[PDB]
RNA sequence: AUUAACGAGAUUCCCACUGUCCCUAUCUACUAUCUAGCGAAACCACAGCCAAGGGAACGGGCUUGGCAAAAUCAGCGGGGAA
RNA sequence: GUUAGUUUUACCCUACUGAUGAACUCGUCGCAAUGGUAAUUCAGCUUAGUACGAGAGGAACCGCUGAUUCAGAUAAUUGGUUUUUGCGGUUGUCCGACCGGGCAGUGCCGCGAAGCUACCAUCUGCUGGAUAAUGGCUGAACGCCUCUAAGUCAGAAUCCAU
RNA sequence: AUGUGCGAAAGGGUCCUGUAAGCAGUAGAGUAGCCUUGUUGUUACGAUCUGCUGAGGGUAAGCCCUCCUUCGCCUAGAUUU
RNA sequence: AAACUGCGAAUGGCUCAUUAAAUCAGUUAUCGUUUAUUUGAUAGUUACAUGGAUAACCGUGGUAAUUCUAGAGCU
RNA sequence: UCAUAAUAACUUCUCGAAUCGCACGGCCUUGCGCCGGCGAUGGUUCAUUCAAAUUUCUGCCCUAUCAACUUUCGACGGCUGGGUAUUGGCCAGCCGUGGUGACAACGGGUAACGGAGGGUUAGGGCUCGACCCCGGAGAAGGAGCCUGAGAAACGGCUACUACA
């Protein structure tokens, strides 16, 4: 079985191999969106609480919030559902989905950290990843940089740095196109 | 080993007891004992049978409730570093209070006023030459 | 020679049904059973363990062998060419 | 050629299946003469696409797992049986009505423990000796040969024991 | 034949059936009365439903436990060696 | 470039199976109804500007199998 | 009982521009002031256009070895409602007993989509019309539906049947 662990605080992701069925007997009744103590995983994981986000079956099928069953069921999907993207306005396709009860059948599980412990994870909490793009709507800059109603918000626009590939010409800057 | 729950009456079932009945349309039923099985085959309704687990739950006899919604609703976290600049650089963009920011504003508006006056002066010069033309 | 209706008349097939059967199991009442009281009949040369032999050519009895231990109760249907 | 037509008696003697029993004081624990005897056949995997054969075709011992017929037990689970007349429903009539009851040889229906019971359910069914047919060893009679004439080896679902 | 005794009741356990009698109701399809005429106006009748109620009844006659629940019985009579 | 949003995809093209007052033809009615689009008119009873998501995107996956898709971070 | 207007009210209740491109103008308290043009995209109602859906009158080939048909479970009509974009036996309740027919109803056959029209000729006719234009229906057979002004759509989806 495979586990895909993600850390939203620092924004990092890793996957770990676990082969001991005895270690994972502690779930197998937990639902989607619940709390659990990750301490019995091991000593370096003491003082951790995990949130169950979802997984993939052995065939590749995902699970869907709101269907209470350990098996998989066919349903009549519509617009707005989680595991279907229609190709034309108004389509409704019948598909098969996995229930919201964890079991020994799943092929890959996935979890997120809610509260850390004292030990550190050798590949997860030691590196931190930044965000990708700053704000661009007018109200966002004022609240973000705490300016008042009349503080010339336009000037404070976070900009990126880009280098032209032409004869190593001196780079220039790129900006977010303030709206409203 | 494993255990099952009676379909008709909800009683618990250990290995070896009871039987398993498969209906014509590929639906599997389990009965803990003869009493459940016999009643089911007569098209009786479980809702109206006084000793069933479903009947008790439907009439709400002897059970209470629980909730923890507002506990998991307090999960809020902190901000993270942008790629625009160094995280410490990001903060100091609004670390300072309103003195130095205000001082720049007077210079900026004076620059704006100077350009507008130059435009008006240039326009008057442009108007004069146009008439002279 | 045909023939509608009729038949506790003889014969063949089909649907429903079932312990007729595969293959047997269980329950109830009245006897059989034991006791107190009453209390017969058919039948009977003498009687009553077998194998072989010869003989009126299929013996309980004869010849040669096998064997063989008091008094008795409930069933059974081989024989007594019952 | 066709249709319809009464099938009597066992309690006696013996034979057989079982169950008591007088004599040497009453008991407990044992030996074993004699009598009886029991297991049977098939299928699948591997050996094997092999030995053999030009080709087409196409085996066997050991090993593993099951099954058919028969025999001896047992009832945790499944099913059958209901006078447990246990609980409930219900028809007719009778006790003035309700409650509680009688009768309809067990009124009828639903469920029904205990006991009995079903390859309709579950468990179990051993190895020593001597031999026949046949194949052999040493070896004369008959200077050679020969499994037999003296001696001797292996050996069957057979025979006798466990 | 003084006992971890025997017997008769009782309590608890385990099982079978499936929610007792009685009381109450802002339940109940409506009909007939009486009025100060009502947001349920009351008085009479009314299969059934809801609550007290997984309650009531039965339970060894070839079920289990009780020194720690109660009440009783007891070192015989006759025959024989 | 990619992607969100808007529109069309209900037009064209093919065939003659069914259908005997049914389809169809000429001629009437909507004072008995709907109509994107086109054209023409037409609406006095914090305001220097309001709020949360999501795509594209970086990076971690499953199945032999598809114009299948999961969970994490931005707008 | 039209157009339009007035009165009393009501509404999980709408609409009356938090939208985009070009130009760069005019005033006097000289303020980061006020006013100003041409377009695009939208918006309530009315009118028009492309239409659509129903609908009045008359007109079809063979057959009597098809003469009486329709109403159980609407068949002809009246009333009160429901539903549809709207009328209507279209549907739900109550009530009358009607409707078609020898001037050929009802039923059966068609190697039958209808029409504008093709072939052959004194005149009158006989026969063909799947097929380039107009109208109708269908996407293997039946049914059911989402989006939209417009679909009972099939180079859209759901289920069964038969193939694969
Ligand atoms: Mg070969």
């Amino acid at each position: 079985m495979k586990l895909n662990i993600s850390h939203p605080a620092n924004g990092s992701q890793k996957l770990i191999e676990v082969e001991d069925e005895r270690k994972l007997r502690h779930f197998y009744d937990k639902r989607m969106g619940a709390e659990v103590a990750g301490d019995p995983l091991g000593p370096e994981w003491k003082g951790y609480i995990l949130r169950i986000t979802g997984g993939n079956d052995k065939q590749g099928f995902p699970m869907k919030q709101g269907v209470i069953a350990p098996n998989r069921v066919r349903l009549l999907l519509s617009e707005g559902h989680s595991c279907y993207r229609p190709r034309r306005d108004g389509e409704r396709k019948r598909k098969s989905v996995r229930g919201c009860i964890v079991g020994p059948d799943l092929s890959v599980l996935a979890l997120s950290i809610v509260k850390q412990g004292e030990q550190d994870i050798p590949g997860l909490t030691d590196v931190v990843h930044p965000k990708r793009l700053g704000p661009k709507r007018a109200t966002k800059i004022r609240r973000f940089f705490s300016l008042s109603k009349d503080d010339d918000v336009r000037k404070y626009v976070i900009r990126r740095e880009v280098q032209p590939k032409g004869e190593g010409k001196k780079p220039y800057t790129k900006a977010p196109r303030i709206q409203r | 080993m494993r255990t099952y729950e009676d379909t008709f009456s909800g009683q618990r079932i250990y290995p070896g007891k009871g039987k398993l009945y498969v209906r014509g349309d590929s639906k599997i039923f389990r009965f803990q004992n003869g009493k459940s099985e016999s009643l089911f085959l007569q098209r009786k309704n479980p809702r109206r049978i006084a000793w069933t687990v479903l009947y008790r739950r439907q009439h709400r006899k002897g059970i209470s409730e629980e909730v923890a919604k507002k506990r998991t609703r307090r999960t809020i976290k902190s901000q993270r570093a942008i790629v625009g600049a160094s995280l410490e650089v990001i903060k100091e963009r609004r670390s300072m209070r309103p003195e130095a920011r205000n001082a720049a504003r007077l210079a900026a508006i004076k620059e704006s006023k100077e350009k507008k006056a130059a435009a008006q002066a240039a326009k008057k010069a442009e108007k004069a030459k146009n008439a002279a033309a």
